[PDB]
RNA sequence: CUGUCCCUAUCUA
RNA sequence: GAAUGUUACCGCAAUAGUAAUUGAACUUAGUACGAGAGGAACAGUUCAUUCGGAUAAUUGGUUUUUGCGGCUGUCUGAUCA
């Protein structure tokens, strides 16, 4: 067993809030420290191994990498945290005066019966001659010692049927807390690209709730996995995302017939080797190593050779419908 | 001695008490596994060998000279499916092994039958006496 | 490894070149070549036995 | 072993050995009991502790006996060498003392264990155990002198040379103070200065050298003029199969006259006559004719202050001991200069490039820019090798343009006939 | 004349590398001291190619060839073949061989004029070896030893047979090849002469453990000096 | 990387997928899925299964031999890897794939025409 | 020769 | 699971527990040491045994998919089923 993981009780919520954030270099440029996403099945990857010393140097190796759907994240507010003897305290919060229907639904448990008066009063007062928002911004700039940004996922841009977004706070690691809120102000109602927070070969640590198992209570507990390298970052509009520099085949990373228990990838996604806690359709948050863990394995780049995108349901001998048609040829139902 | 690298955790399917054909012209017919050197002692686990592993075995069949004696043996065939680094899973025709001194020098002048790539790359002397590598 | 000329199977059961005129004649029969040499890969032995019997009857 | 007994375990003195044994007994075994405990339980506990103490003593004594080599049961050369340094009878008596102590300890432990089981009370059992421990301590205590002697001889034997009489060898003999070790310095790796006083070398020195690829080594001796230092040389000369070289000083050095040296050599002749002797001279020279009366001895007139004849003597000693379609070579290889390791301007090997780049575990050899190509512009090979699930390597070939043109011609000849409709 | 080295604290010099009169092959590893030694002994005089065979570091045993051509087993990947072609001049032929005896280095002992092969090798492979390498091929076994390549080293200047070679077998081999042959040992009495060292018309590399008399015998039999 | 052809089914075998078997003859049997491996274990004849590509080729249900299939010859002689050669080979492969599709469609139409 | 076991996993009422 | 106006969202942390473990492959090493015999180590990298948390991307196992196809037997007068 492992007494450190006890109690093995149910998680507080599906969204496992991040307990700790990486170091805060107050001189670096403002940037986000975490990103949201949804697990989308898994796939096999074969690539060369540029790793001196290892016997498999200059050799191809088969590996399994998970695929997480990461639609562009949109910022809706910021949180200012002051330092107190009883720990960090949130003194105030602000909003963008405009909230997508997803977050508005997130604030209601019975949406269709609700009057949808989520933020009408606050928005009306926001449209005054200031003095209500600038006051809070100045208060945060003065007293707050650390600033966190509130964002939500674009569920309506996801093939899932949840139709509800999840609020999450992300710490800002870069410039002084005044520069932090100044940068946040320019990003209210804006969207942050997935490739801006992470890049290829970068190591990340995932945090999510694992698959539940019911009475044995087992599963459905929060877990953290560290030292996961990013193999490739793609975009929904970037056709042939599964086309490596070698494969160069105009095929998307989405498996033939769609993912198992999941839809199709038509948005930005992050590819990282190994598995991640949780299952498909589970919301996952991504952190970056919590520290300078830049080992040789992290430092070395991973030049992808081929990406598996065959039919994950059952088995598969072809990666695209064109290959199946060419190999099988014409059929009775074709003509 | 004999080894040329660090062990790779391939699938294990040859626990203690197993019998495998002696794939060499040393005259031995089969080798009986009594222990697996270098293995970990788990609770109630039977030490399990694999391709490229050095284990101690006794010649249960063959000429009387080799009978009743114990000498180190190197596994050349496992017959159990295992994951090679080159994607596809493979398994050999049947279990087989060779007898050699702890220094890796084979007792037989030449090995017969297919030889696992992992064992050949880990035991240079075995590859020297091998004629069919995979 | 075991390798034997199945062409000489006429003179043989324990097991289970077109230059020679005998094999050319035996090939003219409606039988046969597709999988005769694939013994290890092959109940098909019955067809091989029937072909051997036919060859013996012819010769 | 037989070469150098450096592996003998340290012989802890009586006080140290007893302390170690008692500490082991007190630590490993339990020591908590009560009068209310079962009588059989207390008896078993005390018996187990006594047996553990006895077993520890027996193990220590057995290890000491086994590690130490039995002088009588060793090679005669090594036997006599040890006898000269350590009196053989005294060493045997010391070993017998340890054996007797071990036997007494075993007998005491057995007798007390037999008696201990009958203890009717906790106090009686404790008294019996204390008596057994006192007996063991007294047996160990009496061994203080033999234990100290064993420790001293162990600490001295480890540094002894690993002489190999069976191997062909040469022995440097002669009078003391004749610079006999100077020849050793200039013929082997040994290091002993002239030290103009005679008895610099209180122990034999050995040095290795190779001639005609055959292994050889030289043994130095203090010299002869009835003492341990001189006595050990006699057995080395006799038992060893090595040839013996006699050193003589043809000068005022060492004070001994040439006549005295010649007379001494003749007097000791009956002992090394069969060793294929040689004489090196480090009216005066007329007496050398008498020395030459022995057919097997030469006269190497020399002076050990330099290498005037050491080079020739090295080969002479070894000789005396032994007496007892056409190929294709590319012009590039013949023209390329040899890689001079000491020259800083030598061609930089992969080792230098790796060192300039980093450690062996971080620098990766790049095969690009090394292999030849039609054009070096695209040296960064990025060969896809896959196209729509098809193996390009199965299609890569030159002059495929003609095949494609033929296929196009076939397509044209088939389309005009209306094959497809 | 000859050189004594060790690869990754190993004495099987010939197992991890192959040497010819016009090219050399070495394994891949972080510690390139083997490559550094090869460059010191040969440098830019002849190409030095890093190439693995089916991912194995025993390329010296998996592949066999001469100055006129090189042979690789079926298990060799197409990428490895392409790299070999790029790194090797067109004057040396490269031809993949499909045979049961994949251990070409252990099954085929070949020099620039004559080669020995395992008798069980099929006729097609023997013909391919004769054509591509342009050398005579004869089925033979050194004193009953089946693995001629591992237990025999051949070169235009001479050849070294395993110590247990019968005198009659030595004379027969010398007559077949016409070059002098003398029984000997390498790696301080190692019976695998063809694995512990490599030799060409002008260069010989042996294990560091090789004794000085063994080095002298190797030089004399090959007429280095 | 190599997209091997299954010994039994003749279908492509991408890396990782399928299983392999080693025979004493040094040949390797590649199976795209557990179905083919189990069928081979029972020693069933591939030429007697209605769904095996070998049976279809022998049965004549598909074009057994065509000019476009000669380009896929296993070439054991490597090439100097000229970029112009690479581009020409890629274009030729695409055109040959299109021509093979057209010829297969024509063959199917010829085999189908007549069902009056 | 067998899931007694290495080492447990799965289905049914 | 009521409770502190009600309802919902995002949060800090006093507190209780805690975890990783040991080995081996190579430059350094045939270097210091050493007559020889043998033969270190730091810094660096690469792997491994046991233990623990997860996943099914490939493979092994499992079928009231009963999903398909066949087989011994009988019934719907039989065949289709």
């Amino acid at each position: 067993g492992h007494l450190g993981f006890l109690p093995r009780k149910r998680a507080a919520s599906i969204r496992a809030r991040v307990k700790a954030f990486p170091k805060d270099d107050r001189s670096k440029p403002v940037a986000l420290t975490s990103f949201l996403g949804y697990k989308a099945g898994m796939t096999t990857i074969v690539r060369d191994l540029d790793r001196p010393g290892s016997k498999f140097h200059k050799r191809e190796v088969v590996e399994a990498v998970t695929v997480v759907d990461t639609p562009p994240v949109v910022v809706v507010g910021v949180v200012g945290y002051v330092e107190t003897p009883r720990g960090l305290r949130s003194l105030t919060t602000v909003w963008a005066e405009h909230l997508s229907d997803e977050v508005k639904r997130r604030f209601y448990k019975n949406w269709y019966k609700s009057k949808k008066k989520a933020f009408t009063k606050y928005s009306a007062k926001y449209a005054q001659d200031g003095a209500g928002i600038e006051r809070e911004l100045a208060r945060i700039k003065k007293y707050a010692s650390v600033v966190r940004v509130l964002v939500h996922t674009q569920i309506r841009k996801t093939p899932l049927a949840q139709k509800k977004a999840h609020l999450a706070e992300i710490q800002l690691n870069g410039g002084s807390i005044s520069e932090k809120v100044d940068w946040a102000r320019e990003h209210f109602e804006k969207t942050v690209a997935v490739d801006s927070v992470f890049e290829q070969n970068e190591m990340i640590d995932a945090i999510a709730v694992t698959k539940g198992h019911g009475f044995e209570q087992r599963g459905y507990h929060s877990r953290t996995s560290i030292n996961h390298k990013i193999y490739r970052v793609g975009k929904g509009d970037d056709e042939a995302n599964g086309a490596t520099s070698f494969d160069r085949t105009k095929k998307t990373i989405t498996p033939m017939g769609g993912f198992v228990h999941y839809g199709e990838i038509k948005n930005d996604f992050i590819m990282v080797k190994g598995c991640i806690p949780g299952n498909r359709k589970r919301i996952v948050t991504l952190r970056k190593s919590l520290y300078t863990n830049t080992s040789r394995k992290a430092l070395e780049e991973v030049s992808l050779k081929w990406i598996d995108t065959a039919s994950k349901f059952g088995k598969g001998r072809f990666q695209t419908p064109a290959e199946k048609h060419a190999f099988m040829g014409t059929l009775k139902k074709d003509l | 001695n004999g080894a040329q690298g660090t062990k790779f955790r391939i699938s294990l399917g040859l626990p203690v008490g197993a019998i495998m054909n002696c794939a060499d012209n040393s005259g031995a017919r089969n080798l009986y596994i009594i222990a697996v050197k270098g293995s970990g002692s788990r609770l109630n686990r039977l030490p399990a060998a694999s391709l490229g592993d050095m284990v101690m075995a006794t010649v249960k069949k063959g000429k009387p000279e080799l009978r009743k004696k114990v000498m180190p043996a190197i596994v050349v065939r496992q017959a159990k499916s295992w994951r090679r680094r080159d994607g596809v899973f493979l398994y050999f025709e049947d279990n087989a092994g060779v007898i050699a001194n702890p220094k890796g020098e084979m007792k037989g002048s030449a090995i017969t039958g297919p030889v696992g790539k992992e064992c050949a790359d880990l035991w240079p002397r075995v590859a020297s006496n091998s004629g069919v590598v995979v | 490894y075991h390798e034997t000329s199945i062409l000489d199977f006429v003179r043989t059961i324990s097991m289970l070149d077109e230059n020679d005129h005998e094999w050319k004649i035996l090939k003219k029969l409606k039988q046969t070549r597709s999988c005769i040499e694939d013994l290890k890969v092959l109940k098909d032995f019955k067809m091989i036995l029937r072909w051997r019997k036919i060859a013996r009857e012819i010769l | 072993m037989q070469l150098s007994w450096k592996d003998i375990p340290t012989v802890a003195p009586a006080n140290d050995l007893l302390d170690i044994v008692l500490n082991r007994t007190q630590r490993k075994t339990p020591t908590v009991i009560r009068p209310g405990f079962k009588i059989t339980r207390i008896r078993a506990f005390y018996m187990r502790k006594v047996k553990y103490t006895g077993e520890g003593f027996v193990e220590k004594f057995e290890d000491i006996l086994k590690g130490f080599p039995n002088i009588n049961d060793v090679h005669p050369f090594h036997r006599d060498l040890m006898d000269t340094l350590y009196e053989k009878n005294h060493y045997k008596i010391s070993l017998a003392a340890i054996s007797r102590a071990k036997s007494l300890v075993e007998q005491v432990a057995r007798d007390y264990v037999r008696l201990l089981k009958f203890g009717q009370s906790l106090f009686q059992c404790k008294q019996l155990k204390r008596a057994a421990l006192g007996r063991m301590a007294t047996i160990v205590k009496k061994l203080r002198d033999p234990l100290a002697y064993l420790e001293q001889v162990r600490q001295h034997i480890g540094r002894l040379p690993s002489i190999d009489p069976n191997t062909r060898t040469l022995l440097i003999c002669g009078y003391p103070n004749v610079g006999k070790s100077s020849f050793l310095r200039c013929i082997t790796k040994s290091d002993v200065d002239v030290q103009p006083y005679a008895f610099t070398t209180k122990s034999l020195y050995v040095g290795h050298f190779d001639y005609k690829y055959l292994r050889f080594q030289a043994i130095d001796t203090p010299g002869i003029l009835m003492n341990n230092i001189e006595m050990q040389s006699i057995y080395a000369i006799a038992h060893l199969r090595s040839c013996v070289l006699y050193f003589m000083d043809l000068s005022e050095q060492c004070g001994f006259t040439i006549e005295a040296q010649v007379k001494l050599f003749h007097s000791i002749k009956p002992l090394f006559a069969n060793k294929s002797v040689m004489v090196v001279i480090n009216e005066r020279a007329q007496l050398l004719e008498s020395v030459k009366e022995v057919p097997g001895v030469e006269i190497m007139t020399s002076s050990c202050q330099l290498e005037e004849n050491v080079m020739e003597v090295r080969n002479k000693a070894c000789e005396k001991l032994l007496a007892s379609r056409t190929p294709f070579i590319p012009e590039s290889v013949k023209n390329l200069k040899k890689y001079d390791p000491e020259d800083p301007n030598r061609r930089k090997l992969a080792r230098d490039i790796e060192a300039e780049n980093g450690g062996a575990g971080v620098f990766n050899v790049n095969l690009k820019d090394k292999y030849l190509l039609e054009d070096d512009e695209w040296k960064n090979d990025i060969m896809p090798e896959i196209l729509d699930g098809k193996n390009v390597y199965d299609f890569l070939d030159p002059e495929i343009a003609a095949k494609l043109q033929a296929l196009e011609e076939e397509e044209e000849k088939l389309e005009n006939e209306g094959f497809y409709n | 004349m000859a050189t004594r080295t060790q690869f990754e604290n190993s004495n099987e010099i010939g197992v991890f590398s192959k040497l010819t009169n016009t090219y050399c092959l070495v394994a891949v590893g972080g510690s390139e001291n083997f490559y550094s030694a090869f460059e010191a002994e040969l440098g830019d005089a002849i190409p030095i190619v890093h190439t693995t065979i089916a991912g194995t570091r025993i390329i010296g045993r998996m592949t066999a060839g001469n100055r006129r051509g090189l042979l690789v087993p079926t298990q060799t990947t197409d990428q490895e073949l392409q790299h070999l072609r790029n790194s090797l001049p067109d004057s040396v032929k490269i031809q993949r061989v499909e045979e049961r005896l994949s251990a070409l280095g252990n099954v085929i002992c070949c020099n620039d004029y004559v080669a020995l092969v395992h008798p069980d090798i099929d006729r097609e492979t023997e013909e391919l070896i004769s054509d591509v390498l342009g050398v005579e091929v004869f089925r033979q076994t050194i004193s009953g030893n089946i693995l001629v390549g591992s237990y025999c080293s051949l070169s235009n200047q001479g050849g070294l047979v395993h110590p247990q070679t019968s005198v009659q077998d030595q004379e027969e081999l010398s007559s077949l090849l016409q070059v002098p042959l003398v029984a000997g040992t390498v790696n301080r009495g190692s019976s695998v002469v063809g694995a512990g060292m490599v030799v060409n018309d002008y260069l010989a590399v042996t294990g560091l453990d090789t004794t000085a008399p063994e080095l002298s015998v190797i030089e004399s039999i090959f007429r280095l000096q | 990387m190599r997209i091997y052809q299954c010994h039994f089914c003749s279908s492509p075998c991408y890396p990782g997928h399928g299983i392999m078997f080693v025979r004493n003859d040094a040949k390797e049997f590649r199976f795209c899925r557990s179905k083919c491996h189990k069928a081979f274990k029972q020693r069933r004849n591939p030429r007697k299964l209605k769904w095996t590509k070998a049976f279809r080729k022998a049965a004549g249900k598909e074009l057994a031999v065509d000019s476009t299939l000669t380009f896929a010859q296993r070439r054991n002689v490597p090439v100097r890897y000229n970029r112009e050669l690479v581009a020409t080979t890629l274009k030729a492969m695409a055109r040959i794939e299109e021509i093979r599709q057209k010829r297969e469609r024509a063959f199917y139409k010829n085999r189908m025409r007549g069902n009056k």
